[PDB]
RNA sequence: UAUUAAUCUAGAGUGUGGUAGGGAGUUUUGGAAUUUCAUGUGGAGCGGUGAAAUGCGUAGAUAUAUGAAGGAACACCAGUGGCGAAGGCGAAAACUUAGGCCAUUACUGACGCUUAGGCUUGAAAGUGUGGGGAGCAAAUAGGAUUAGAUACCCUAGUAGUCCACACCGUAAACGAUAGAUACUAGCUGUCGGGGCGAUCCCCUCGGUAGUGAAGUUAACACAUUAAGUAUCUCGCCUGG
């Protein structure tokens, strides 16, 4: 990707962005079934919105 | 007399019409409608005639070929239910028979036996004075 | 034997005589309460500031 | 039926090869009629696609059978001197149906709350009312008449008391 | 609220909507989820299509890097 | 296409009738003869095994309706082709 | 009740207008990426793991930028989501086609439910026939570990995962809940159709959620999307 700043207030978006592609990069290391798959997109999704509200 | 949703026939007369009552009589209604025979306003007229049903209206549609009835409710004093139970003896798939000297009697034969013979509908005590058998279709109590 | 003021979302059979008003209002439940103690009160000839009073009178919460 | 072809040109020739090509290759549709011919301009590509960087979109909208397609689709595809033919057809989705006219109204009506040229300016840009008209039935009433009643009855309205003595 | 239910697109062609569909793009030619926008689900899957196509037909980059 | 224009006209009874059970058969065997050629055209497809085998029964049920029902009803149906 | 003669549409069907959907077969194209190769750039590590080792690396590994070839899967989209009878269906388009929903003075006229037998479909694995085979890896080898390890750790790694024809009909093929059906307190959502009409909010009906009264229940729990009062039918069980 990419991400540009002047010289220092990048740092926050950047760690953002940067924890978010690995996060969605760490689903690509090693595999689980396709249905395992799914059930684990649904737990995320209900994490995600108990802690959104 | 307008309702803007009507009512269908379920599979029977019969199996429906006390599933209705029960219904009235478990989740404390007023006025209940069901569908509408000659069979059915007879039961009906024999159970208001001695006390289980309350006032029923038998409205017949703008084509004279449909025709449904609503009935009230038997209540009393201090808000009470009357109607203490329903069990239809008879089945679409099983029909028992009993001759007349095994009429069977509600728990002492003091509640109301339903008996449409060849006679027509009539109840158990003064069907017992004919001597005449007949068929068995619900206990009401 | 037991009075009560039921909101609407009671069970009319607990309580032997059931008074369906507002309860979330103050002055409601001070307007209801003092009637009562006016009805409880009228035992011992006491005065009563309702029942055959034709002016109310207003206390706001605070 | 109907039928849309958006068709990238190759390179970045000029428009009047542009056009002979155009018709060139429009000509290659069996029987269709009623077409129509229109450009789209000059628009660079955000990712290249063999080695060129810019082209030209062209839209054609033309209607016809169901059975007159697959002449030009296939003489496209082998055609090395076209790079998209892209075909969208009524099955995408979509809506017309007869009485959507009346959202004239809303076309403007959402104008109404977006139109501002002042800074002091204190519309509702969302205010749900509805104006209520008070028709709203769309169901099918089953008026009926009574015949008789045997035996009528009046309930009393329901009452909840006891403890008829204390005193 | 968003803009997109309201005024009533009801259709969306391949282009004559160019603004609206890249309305519905991240920096990184990202498709936004439901939980920023606010649109109805019928439209989000309408955009979403004209989006794949808009891709298929270089309108989009497919990702920025 | 499934388009339904030609053996309603010279299948009814009337114009003002479209529910006899003279259209309902040949509008079946005409879907039918459509389906036919759809599977044969697709021989991996068994969704459309499916509905042909609905509508061939539902044509059977009508078919024995009429049978046990009205003798001159289908006896006088030449459209219809037997077996 | 049953045979039967004759009527009506309130059951169900077909017609008309609107309408949703990753339903489904066949057929074309694209994108990141992985692998191999080609090009220039560079010098001792790379890889792996708790630590290590097998292995890979003067033949220039790794990496970098571009280019060529190749096979499989379609990032977000994507959801208290949708669609199907289920199995399951998600890049884009094309033709074929299945069913459903809303509203209807359309029309035959009880044609309906259910189904022993029979027929059709049915994840994955397996085999036969001919291809494909980029990774990924049953078995097997080696290294490491271990009291011993045929396993969890790692490097190769062929079946197969991919296609075309055919068979196999098996799984916790689950909602541990057969189908059709009338009625039976409410509330918070949520998608479609219709009216209303800036959506947002209102009303009518549906399928998809949670909560919850009576009642049901051994309890857990159930609750208009029954496991309730009930009917019809098929299948099933009488201690391991």
């Amino acid at each position: 990707e990419v991400k540009n700043d002047d010289l220092e207030l990048a740092l926050k978006k950047f760690k953002r962005v940067s924890l978010e592609i690995r996060r969605l990069a760490q689903r690509h290391e090693y595999h689980l079934r396709k249905g395992m798959r799914l059930r684990e997109k649904r737990k995320i999704a209900q994490k995600k919105r108990r802690k959104f509200r | 007399i307008t309702t803007t949703k009507p009512i269908k026939a379920h599979f029977d007369p019969v199996a429906d019409l006390l599933t209705k009552i029960n219904n009235a009589r478990k989740a404390k209604l007023m006025t209940v409608t069901t569908i509408a025979s000659k069979l059915k306003i007879a039961i009906l007229e024999i159970l208001v005639k001695e006390g289980y049903l309350a006032n029923f209206q038998v409205l017949e549609n703008k084509s004279k070929t449909k025709r449904i009835v609503t009935f009230n409710l038997k209540y009393t004093q201090r808000r009470i239910p009357s109607i203490n139970g329903v069990k239809q003896i008879s089945k679409p798939g099983l029909r028992i028979y009993r001759p007349f000297e095994k009429l069977p009697l509600v728990l002492n034969g003091l509640g109301i036996a339903i008996i449409s013979t060849s006679d027509g509908v009539m109840t158990d005590k003064v069907a017992r004075l004919k001597k005449i058998g007949g068929e068995i279709l619900a206990y009401v109590w | 034997p037991v009075v009560a003021l039921c909101n609407t979302n009671t069970n009319p059979e607990l309580v032997d005589f059931i008074i369906p008003a507002n309860n979330h209002q103050p002055q409601s439940t001070c307007l209801l309460m003092n009637l009562l103690a006016d009805a409880v009160a009228e035992a011992k000839a006491m005065p009563t500031m309702f029942a055959y009073k034709p002016d109310e009178e207003i206390q706001i919460e605070i | 039926m109907q039928y849309n072809i958006i068709l990238l040109v190759d390179g970045s020739l000029s428009l009047e090869q542009a056009n002979q090509v155009n018709e060139k290759q429009q000509q290659t549709l069996t029987n269709v009629e009623g077409l129509q011919t229109e450009y789209l301009g000059l628009k660079e590509l955000a990712y290249p696609i063999k080695k060129q960087l810019s082209a030209h979109y062209y839209r054609w909208k033309f209607s016809g059978d169901n059975q007159s397609t697959k002449d030009f689709k296939r003489t496209a595809n082998i055609n090395k001197q076209v790079l998209r033919e892209l075909i969208i057809n009524l099955e995408r989705e979509y809506g017309y149906l007869a009485s959507i006219n009346p959202k004239k109204q809303q076309l403007a009506l959402q104008k109404r709350a977006k139109y501002d040229e002042i800074i002091a300016r204190e519309n509702n840009p969302e205010n749900p009312d509805v104006p209520v008209t008070s028709g709203l039935a769309s169901t099918q009433p089953r008026l009926s008449r009574t015949e008789k009643a045997q035996k009528p009855k009046e309930e009393l309205w329901d009452v909840v008391q006891k403890m008829g003595n204390f005193d | 609220y968003c803009r997109f239910c309201a005024i009533g697109q009801l259709r969306i062609d391949l282009i004559d909507d160019l603004e609206a569909l890249k309305r519905f793009l991240s920096p990184y030619a990202k498709i936004n989820p439901r939980r920023i926008t606010g649109n109805c689900q019928m439209h989000q899957r309408h955009v979403a299509k004209a989006l794949k196509r808009a891709r298929y037909l270089a309108l989009v980059p497919f990702v920025k890097d | 296409q499934i388009d339904k224009n030609g053996i309603i006209k010279s299948a009814q009874l009337h114009d003002k009738d479209v529910g006899s059970i003279q259209v309902q058969v040949s509008l079946l065997t005409s879907q039918i003869k459509q389906l036919t050629d759809h599977l044969l055209a697709n021989k991996k497809d068994f969704i459309s095994k499916r509905g042909l085998y609905a509508k061939v029964s539902k044509r059977k049920r009508l078919l024995k309706y009429l049978k046990h029902n009205d003798l001159e009803a289908y006896r006088n149906l030449v459209k219809t082709l037997n077996l």
